[PDB]
RNA sequence: UUGAUUUGGUGAGAGG
């Protein structure tokens, strides 16, 4: 119960968030700017995995 | 009515406080509810059923 | 009133850019203020240098497109914002390279100076489709701290600069990715205490145990005014 | 009399050690299943949430 | 006290004999360590028999459930009180109220 | 160490025959006169046995060449004592 | 030796203060004088 | 390496208890770092002195009642736990209370040394009602840090005291609220700097810059096990 | 060779 709201507020989108937009060399900087302040949990964005 | 309580205090209309987290210091999103239960000790106690 | 002073009991070195600081025993609730002051610090504080703007011939916005490559021209400003780069005696150094023939174009391949290095020379820049492709760019690297994106930069920046100039993240702190757990430790009698464990992988140019003990020393050079 | 030297004792004893953990009302086999003890000061079995 | 109650909380912690309810109003001597003492108002009080009311309060001891029944006077010292008022607060009660 | 024992159960695989197999090798531990064929890290005679069968070491068919060869070497005292 | 220790001892687990000592005991209770 | 160093440049008493104070100047980023570090420091780790055993006379157990007063003992017990004292030179006092009379009864009324002092000269802790009652009193006041209780030191205790001595709960930490605010500092040449606004509420005993001090000291000395060591 | 009694059974109430 707890487990499935803490993901599904953390993969879900909106329209407009910090960060919208912008392009990511990867998950780690992902993680980097949402710890930073400089995007958020739910912006989307072009990353690239692997 | 408790909304207008809510306002003779001097507390936010919605019942609902920013919170920080003191483990990090910094702001939960989407503010929570903060407020006063009344919450009661029931006599089934741990160290009795252990 | 004394207080527990641990030892570092571990470094498992996994690779040699990956460690795992294994750390015991703190007093209870120290370990998460530790490891959230070193995170911060180690995130947005870390002084380096990275690539911050670049001059390619042929493109005229970030949108554009070159030939004789497999790959666009957000994948080359991807690609270089993944490399690692460290500068000695100065702090604004331009770089440029220039590649031609069927293969792929990889960090060696730049042309550097006395003061600058690479720290993975096979790190992978693009490929060349065309062995008639001359492909050009002009690295400039700055030095600055932290982690500073492209976004807030062209919010930032007001003057024309001229048609071809590519901004880049400019990831100045050295490390990747660190993140911490805390655990249980137990002292003979005290079992309230708290063992920490700080993860931690960079990119080159540095020694993790290194980039650990240069947050520290930030952290206590800025405490060291009002102490005994 | 439970002195200083019997804790170390108790965590060499516990180590590999399994216990079945079984939930009052067992109504199919999942309700007794087998953990490894870590010890608690306190006096409440803690138990993994996704169990 | 519970803030959010709903004003039964009078009610039952009275009519649940567990506080000392003054049986005649009057003012009071306190002595209280042992009991409380209460002078009783001349209109309320019998013309034979001139008399004050002495209130024994049960301290600690042991309830059916072994938890611990208890009661504290809840009046000072020369303090009025009216007939039906309480006067010593039992187990889970404040000042009259009830306080679980 | 041990969390678990799936490569012990492709190794003997029939997952009940898997208690039997490192039963037999604890014991062979836990008395037992017998050390292990593996590293020990201060794991108990349970995870040392299942670590055995994990590397592909024990399974019944070791056990009973191991006991046949105790057996010969009881044999081949007992001869040579005597006679 | 053949004596024992039937003596009424404190549970196990539980702690706590004495608050009251009741004896209407076989007329006879005294120990030295106390009665 | 263009970094700098703070000061505390103003320090401010609102009143005798609740007191802010400033530190100037921050560098970028780094204040909610300080800020929480020292909110976790300095509301785990402060040493403050507190009640510990109270001996009162003609009383054994703390259950019981006594003759002339309003608060039981264990109300007496609770109200003695909430007392605020700060000592100087010793680190285990014993204070006296004697008083008769009707009344109620200060924490004014206690025969002071020279070493402690009572910082709540209106603190109530009986209400002697009977004349003829008196109330004598014997506390014990230790020093330290954060939260030790009455069943943990039921046998911690090595010191062989006598029976009689009631065992009050110990809350050691005079720090009970605090707050910081990353504001934006007033640099008359950097826009990029930031000051930190601690706002303290402490038991009036704690001299708020001695323990900002000390916290720091306490987050210098366990850092320095990162800084030597790797 | 160094020590002891509820389970038994009923009724009532409670927890998950």
């Amino acid at each position: 119960q707890d487990v499935v709201l803490g993901l599904y507020y953390m993969t879900r989108d909106c329209v407009n968030a910090k960060g919208e937009g912008m392009v990511l060399t990867g998950p780690k900087e992902a993680e980097r700017l949402y710890r930073s302040g400089l995007a958020s949990l739910h912006a989307r964005v072009k990353v690239r995995i692997t | 009515e408790i909304k207008e309580l809510l306002k003779l205090g001097d507390l936010p209309t919605s019942g609902q406080i920013r919170l920080y987290d003191g483990r990090t210091g910094e702001q939960f999103e989407r503010p929570v509810t903060v407020g006063y239960m009344y919450m009661l000790k029931l006599n089934h106690l741990v160290d009795d059923k252990m | 009133t004394e207080f527990l002073k641990p030892r570092l009991v571990d470094i498992e070195q996994v690779s040699s850019t990956h460690a795992k600081v294994t750390l015991e025993p703190l007093e209870r609730g120290f370990g998460h203020t530790l490891g959230n002051a070193l995170r911060r610090i180690l995130l947005s504080s870390m002084p380096g240098c990275a690539v911050t703007e670049v001059e390619i011939d042929g493109v005229l916005h970030e949108y554009s497109t070159k030939e004789g490559v497999q790959e666009d021209i957000l994948e080359i400003l991807l690609n270089l914002k993944g490399l690692a780069v460290r500068v000695q005696g100065k702090d604004e150094v331009i770089l440029t390279l220039n590649k031609s023939g069927i293969g792929p174009v990889t960090a060696a391949d730049i042309t550097h100076d006395g003061d600058v290095e690479i720290v993975k020379p096979q790190h992978v820049i693009c490929h060349l489709t065309d062995e008639n492709a001359s492909i050009s760019m002009r690295i400039k690297v700055q030095r600055g701290r932290g982690y500073v994106p492209a976004s807030t930069r062209i919010h930032s920046e007001e003057d024309e600069r001229p048609i071809g100039r590519l901004l880049v993240d400019a990831c100045y702190s050295p490390v990747e990715r660190i993140a911490y757990n805390v655990e249980a430790a137990r002292v003979e009698q005290r079992t309230d205490l708290d063992k920490l464990v700080i993860e931690m992988e960079t990119n080159g140019t540095i020694d993790p145990e290194e980039a650990i003990r240069r947050a520290a020393t930030i952290l206590a050079e800025q405490l060291e005014a009002f102490v005994d | 009399r439970e002195e200083a030297v019997v804790w170390d004792i108790l965590d060499e004893v516990i180590r590999e050690h399994p216990v079945l953990l079984n939930r009052a009302p067992t109504l199919h086999r999942l309700g007794i299943q087998a953990f490894e003890p870590v010890l608690i000061e306190g006096k409440a079995i803690q138990l993994h949430p996704l169990v | 006290k519970p803030l959010v109650g709903t004003g039964m909380e009078r009610a039952v912690a009275v009519d649940s004999g567990v506080t000392a309810v003054a049986k005649r109003g009057g003012v009071v001597q306190y002595v209280d360590a042992s009991r409380i003492v209460i002078k009783v108002n001349e209109d309320e009080m019998y013309p034979g028999e001139a008399g004050i009311d002495i209130y024994n309060l049960t301290k600690y001891t042991r309830s059916n459930q072994n938890t611990c029944i208890n009661q504290m006077p809840c009046v000072s010292l020369g303090e009025p009180v009216e007939r039906g008022d309480v006067l010593a607060d039992g187990p889970s009660t404040d000042l009259g109220e009830l306080a679980l | 160490a041990r969390v678990t024992v799936q490569d012990a159960v492709e190794k003997i695989g029939n997952r009940f025959d898997l208690v039997l197999v490192a039963a037999r090798r604890a014991r062979q531990m836990q008395v037992g006169g017998k050390d292990p064929l593996v590293p020990e890290e201060n794991d108990k005679t349970t995870v040392i046995a299942l670590r055995e069968i994990e590397e592909g070491l024990i399974n019944n068919q070791i056990l009973d060449v191991r006991e046949r060869q105790e057996q010969q070497e009881q044999e081949a005292a007992e001869l040579q004592a005597v006679t | 030796s053949d004596v024992k220790d039937s003596s009424l001892r404190v549970p196990n687990g539980v702690s706590g203060t004495v608050i009251d000592v009741q004896v209407f005991t076989r007329d006879g209770v005294e120990k030295d004088k106390r009665a």
